[PDB]
DNA sequence: CCCTCCCCTAC
């Protein structure tokens, strides 16, 4: 909102705010539902709070309460406080959209691809003897978008179907979410240019990408404690 | 009757469980500062992890407020484990309760949370305790009541809340103010101090607070239990 | 080895628990625990299946044949090459049945009970005649009887009745505990396939595609993940599920 | 609610200017003495009936609100320095809270059985 | 420098100025052409 | 050691001793040992009924504090019998003991050349059934062989 | 301005016990934050009673925000851009609490998109 | 008056003498009955001897003590090393009482007498076996035979005539050896 | 309610 830092003009310049996921984080296993609508409510207090000031896109994450499968629909209409009613009325979508998991934000013309990062974490959960740090999550990115597909381990990513995976068209900038490391990396594979920015969590070592449409530049903005 | 009975015993556990944190009465490993304790907590309040603790306060508490119409006064006392001398003594004031039998939670958890600030300002400014050295106690102030004259009927019981009420009715002892301090030995006699804190005071439910230290001693008291100087 | 492996286990844990804690207020409630669990159906449904060898030439007459005599005999009709060896067990399950059925007419097989899509094992008829002689041999030598423990024990949810069936709306909160249940349910079919696919990677040799399928392939009825899967499958198509998502479109509907 | 109550509640609280929470009279009790800093000196009235009340008070075994009602009103004074200093109004403020009220902690020191053990100097 | 040194030699000279609150200033205008678009090959029934 | 008083009066040494005193309880014909018998943990399981099989009395009581019989003197039981009489503004104390520090710590700490033996030879096979009919030797052929002699026992290493 | 915010901030410091930050500010006299700035400098200031744990941040060049817990060392000294008290806490423990806040007009960047009801 | 004063000193004398007698070695465990017995309907666990002999001289020595309980001043059980004839434990009873009070009182003063020393014999250091004999003394004021400390104060009745002081002093050669009684 | 057949175990 610009209260900290108090430059207007540059904090006037994030025109939206996207959450790529993992808001809410607990084990399914043994979990009540009070505790949960705690940290729902808690985070639509966040949301009503910040809202008015900057748009705000809400996605899917691997341990949020939505589908474990890759394709995971928005959150819901509901799990939200009553204060966010005028938000939800259904006509008013550009300010607090929700989107399915993996999607294609055409964010003023420019075409970004954004997922939570499942995917990423399923193949880096096997062990491969013929091949975790930011270069090989790197590498794992560029193997990934040259091999024309998002999961390529379908049976961990996605289980069956109601393939939209195979892609058919190349993103400008590619964004995955839950990773130990952040990354940034422009490729030029058949003529084309694509960016992969690799956003890192937020719980631990806070840091968020702030990606400038106009230069394709991604600079990070460290928050400690 | 109903939300009342709720709030009560969330802030009871809270006082509990940030009393015992803050005392060095249980290892701070233990506790972990947590807002569910499957009730909605008014702050971060750490709760210990032990099942035989939490059973204990749980059992507590209930007992506390199912004998809260006769009960005015709550208090935990603060006892050394070596020698069966209080040192610390810390009342919860229910001077009138306001007991209705007909607010939201925003504001009685508003109330709550200033109330739980305010002992955390007190506790944070005591000195530190050590370690196996120090055990805590449940003191209660009433007005009409009898305690463990219930077994007399040899009564048989058949269903859960009978067996539990005869089981409170036998789970306290009488006793007498100013019972475990000290009898005044007259060499530098210890001085008890007194510090004054904001309670709740939401429409259903008034509370005053205040605790007690001992502050002195005359030997033998207060003796390797206070870190030495810090 | 006439018995089935649950009851096995119930009077082995009783017994341990008797003569060590000497307590009868805890076997009264684990007994009582285990009754709700077997009434629910919350059972892996592989230790309530019967083991007794079955010698087809060595019965008077057909009437006074055995349980597993039937399911022999039902097998062999279908296709005459599955003939057991002499003195071989056939396992077997007993479904529920209409009152007054003799045991032998139900003599449910295994393959047959877990591909039935409407076929619900005898609770009360387990529950009766497989735990409470026993422990009452067991426990009648102590002065009490384990059939009055046994005795004493419209709408999505559990408002007594109530479209989405359901009269309170609270949304926040049904839609929640939805998520959770699904949630739950999905991780453990996908933990449990996860399981299957390790497993089959003996054979396959392979972690990818077509090996998943191979797992899923497998039918080994001697294995409690197989019936853990199979329980999950049914779960996740069962008429209940359709009825939550049935809910949560229309608590969404807003 | 077993007709020993005595009152609406189990104990009747003191009621000063027809008011009952202890908070809402703690605000009044701010306010008056931040206004009367302005005024020179505060009337022998309401002095008169803060000492009665403070008396009643003492006498029903609730020295914690004594104690907090002192407390509230060294904060305010403390605070209130630096800009409201020496203006014919704090020192009399001053000197009333120390004499009226000092020297009332220590009195009556009961708890409706016998009498407290020890002494108590109060954190004040 | 120790903290209060800090303290006064930034927030003592507070420029003060451009806060208005008023009339905020607008922010920047970006918009989804795949809100309303829809055909997401990623939604499921 | 502490001196017993300015006067003080001794009484009479005990009858038994730390070791004779069992000898004597099992003389006099008590068990040695009186081992517990099974019981109820809670009094609600009691149901107030006999408990009898076959003709043979069992009794059975719980242990908790409200079927316990009081304590006798002189083989006769005490208790009140005129109602009680409570007082105002009187305190209480609980009475069960809290678990202890040492207790949650060690919770959180701990959280030949000569061929003496027989040739062995296994065999399997594979049949492709028709739909699910199981292998039959007369409309089923064999189309997998799988054989592996022992190695352990098999001599001469050809 | 003065004599108003000081008494808002010593109210809800010691009457309640609870931390304030400047968005309280914001939200009570509808100021800016360099104002609110201005007045928690103030604050910190002509205060006998050390009763407070004031909570100051650091904004870095390369906008590294970071809370101040050692007040001794802090790295970066020429690197820090502003500097300014983000909270009184009575206490160590800050632990802030969060609630709704009506911010009607108290914005100080608006979004381009408006709000529309039925 | 003194009817319900001497019905309850005499369930409580016995109540006190036989946790005593069980918490410490003077006699060897499962040798006691703390399962079918209340004391004065406390939760714990109060023991008493399956030996009819040795509680009829306990009922014995504490009817004595009654008989002439206006000329004894103090009552103490002592804890003695065997082969050093030495109290290496006392706990003594003070008598001040004076020759009304209602039955509850006294019952309840008795209660937290026996609550109290229960609870200060549950912490006492574990002590071997065959080490330790116990005796019983009284002292007089103004059959029986002419005869370093660490005092712990205990409750005692004072709610009106009985002034009876409950308190116990404390301090061998290796006989005390750190070791839970209810366990077996 | 008791007999007969089948299953299973202990020595
Ligand atoms: S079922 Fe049991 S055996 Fe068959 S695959 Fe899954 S795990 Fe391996």
């Amino acid at each position: 909102m610009g209260r900290i830092n108090n430059k207007i003009d540059d904090i006037s310049l994030i025109g939206r705010l996207l959450i790529c996921g993992n808001s809410v984080d607990f084990d399914i296993k043994s979990v009540n539902k009070d505790e949960l609508m705690i940290s729902l409510t808690e985070f639509s207090k966040f949301l009503h709070n910040i809202l008015p000031s900057i748009s705000v896109d809400i996605m899917p994450g691997t341990n949020d309460p939505s589908d474990k499968s890759l394709p995971q629909q928005p959150f819901h209409k509901s799990l939200f406080d009553k204060s966010l009613e005028s938000y939800f009325n259904g006509s008013n979508k550009e300010i607090l959209n929700l989107v399915t998991n993996p999607y294609e934000f055409s964010y003023n013309g420019v075409d970004v691809l954004a997922v939570s990062g499942k995917n990423i974490n399923d193949i880096c959960k096997y062990v491969i003897p013929s091949n975790d740090d930011i270069e090989h999550r790197l590498d794992l990115m560029e193997c990934t978008m040259k091999w024309q597909n998002i999961a390529p381990t379908a049976p961990d990513t996605l289980w069956c179907y109601p393939d939209p995976f195979v892609l058919d068209k190349w993103p400008h900038v590619y964004i995955v979410a839950n990773q130990p490391y952040f990354g940034t990396r422009v490729v030029e594979i058949g003529g084309k240019n694509i960016k992969i920015i690799s956003v890192p969590e937020f719980s631990s070592t806070g840091m968020i990408i702030l990606l400038d449409l106009e230069t394709l530049e991604a600079e990070t903005v460290k928050i400690d404690i | 009757n109903r939300w009342v009975e709720k709030w009560l015993r969330v802030y009871l556990k809270c006082y509990i469980n940030l009393i015992l944190f803050y005392r060095n009465v249980y290892p701070p490993q233990s506790f972990d500062y947590t807002t569910y304790q499957s009730f909605n907590l008014p702050q971060f309040v750490p709760i210990n992890r032990h099942p035989a603790l939490i059973d204990y306060i749980e059992e507590l508490i209930l007992d506390v407020l199912s004998k809260l119409t006769h009960v005015y006064r709550f208090s935990i006392c603060i006892i050394n484990k070596k020698n069966d001398l209080c040192i610390e003594k810390y009342v919860l004031d229910f001077s009138e309760l306001q007991h209705v039998d007909k607010i939201t939670e925003t504001e009685v958890f508003d109330e709550f949370r200033s109330s739980l600030n305010s002992l955390i300002m007190h506790l944070e400014k005591l000195p530190k305790v050590n370690d196996d050295t120090i055990t805590f106690e449940a003191v209660i102030n009433a007005i009409e009541l009898e305690l463990g004259h219930k077994l007399d009927r040899n009564r048989r019981v058949d269903s859960l809340e009978e067996k539990a009420e005869i089981e409170r009715d036998s789970n306290w002892v009488k006793c007498q103010e100013d019972e475990n301090l000290p009898d005044n030995n007259g060499f530098q006699p210890p001085k008890i101090k007194l510090t004054s804190l904001v309670g709740s005071d939401v429409g259903p439910l008034i509370i005053h607070q205040f605790s007690e230290k001992l502050i002195s001693g005359d030997d033998k008291i207060l003796n390797g239990v206070y870190s030495q100087y810090e | 080895r006439d018995g089935i492996p649950a009851q096995q286990k119930i009077i082995e844990k009783c017994i341990r628990l008797l003569f060590q804690t000497k307590d009868l207020s805890k076997i009264k409630k684990y007994l009582q625990n285990e009754f709700f669990k077997i009434q629910i159906g919350k059972v892996s449904a592989q230790d309530f299946c019967f083991a007794k060898e079955v010698k087809l030439g060595a019965y008077k007459s057909e009437k006074t044949a055995p349980a597993g005599a039937v399911v022999v005999k039902r097998r062999i009709n279908e296709d005459h090459r599955a003939e057991p060896q002499y003195k071989e067990r056939i396992p077997y399950l007993v479904v529920k049945g209409k009152q007054g059925q003799l045991l032998r007419e139900r003599c449910v097989s295994p393959e047959e009970f877990l591909e039935g899509e409407n076929l619900e094992l005898d609770s009360e008829y387990y529950i009766n005649k497989i735990l409470i002689p026993p422990l009452d041999r067991l426990f009648n030598l102590i002065g009490i009887n384990v059939g009055n423990w046994a005795q004493e024990i419209c709408g999505e949810e559990l408002k007594i009745c109530s479209l989405c069936d359901d009269c309170l709306e609270k949304r926040s909160t049904t839609t929640l505990s939805f998520l959770i249940k699904k949630l739950k349910r999905q991780k453990e079919y996908q933990t449990l396939k996860t399981v299957c696919r390790t497993c089959s990677y003996r054979y396959t040799s392979d972690a990818g595609i077509e090996n998943d399928h191979i797992a899923s392939k497998c039918n080994s009825y001697d294995c409690p993940v197989f019936y853990s899967r199979v329980k999950a499958e049914r779960y996740l198509r069962d008429n209940q599920s359709v009825q939550r998502e049935e809910a949560l479109i229309s608590l969404n509907d807003w | 609610k077993n007709h020993f109550m005595g009152q609406n509640s189990i104990f009747q609280p003191i009621k000063f200017q027809n008011l009952t929470r202890f908070k809402k009279i703690c605000q009044l009790v701010k306010q008056w003495v931040a206004e009367t800093l302005g005024d020179g000196g505060p009337h022998e009235k309401d002095v008169k009936l803060f000492v009665k009340y403070l008396i009643k008070l003492c006498d029903s075994n609730r020295v914690h609100l004594v104690l907090h009602l002192s407390n509230l009103i060294s904060r305010e004074l403390n605070l209130c320095a630096f800009l409201n200093q020496d203006h014919s109004g704090f020192q009399t403020w001053e000197r009333i809270l120390l004499n009226d009220i000092i020297p009332l902690l220590n009195r009556n020191k009961h708890t409706y059985q016998t009498v407290r053990k020890l002494d108590m100097d109060f954190e004040v | 420098l120790h903290m209060d040194a800090l303290l006064t030699k930034f927030n003592e000279d507070r420029s003060l100025q451009d806060e208005n609150l008023s009339q905020p200033r607008t922010r920047v205008r970006i918009v989804d052409d795949n809100l309303y678009n829809k055909s997401n090959p990623f939604q499921l029934c | 050691g502490l001196r017993y008083g300015k006067r003080a009066f001794v009484y009479g040494e005990p009858p038994f001793g730390y070791q004779d005193i069992l000898n004597k309880l099992e003389d006099e014909g008590f068990p040695k040992i009186d081992y517990k018998d099974p019981f109820f943990s809670n009094p609600v399981d009691l149901e107030n009924k006999p408990y009898a099989y076959a003709g043979k009395r069992f009794e059975i009581s719980s242990t908790h504090v409200s079927t316990r019989i009081p304590v006798q003197f002189g083989g006769e039981t005490v208790s009140v019998y005129n109602k009680p009489t409570f007082d105002m503004f009187s305190s209480w104390k609980y009475a069960l003991k809290p678990p202890t520090y040492d207790a949650v710590q060690k919770w959180y700490n701990k959280v030949s050349s000569v061929h003496d033996s027989l040739t062995h030879l296994t065999l399997e096979i594979h049949a492709n059934t028709r739909s699910d009919k199981i292998p039959d030797p007369a409309i089923d052929e064999v189309s997998m062989i799988i054989w592996c002699l022992e190695e352990e026992t098999f001599p001469l290493d050809l | 301005m003065d004599q108003k915010a000081s008494y808002f901030i010593n109210e809800k410091l010691f009457t309640e016990v609870k931390p304030v930050l400047f968005t309280d500010l914001i939200h009570h006299l509808k100021i800016g934050p360099s104002m609110a700035k201005k007045l928690m400098f103030d604050y910190y200031k002509q205060t006998t009673n050390a009763k407070y744990n004031c909570v100051v941040i650091c904004c870095y060049k390369d906008q590294t925000i970071k809370i101040i817990h050692d007040l001794s060392n802090i790295p970066q000294q020429d690197s820090i851009i502003d500097c300014f008290i983000y909270a009184f806490n009575p206490m160590d423990s800050f632990i802030p609490y969060y609630d709704i806040i009506d911010q009607k007009d108290c914005l100080t960047i608006k979004n381009s998109y408006e709000l529309k009801v039925s």
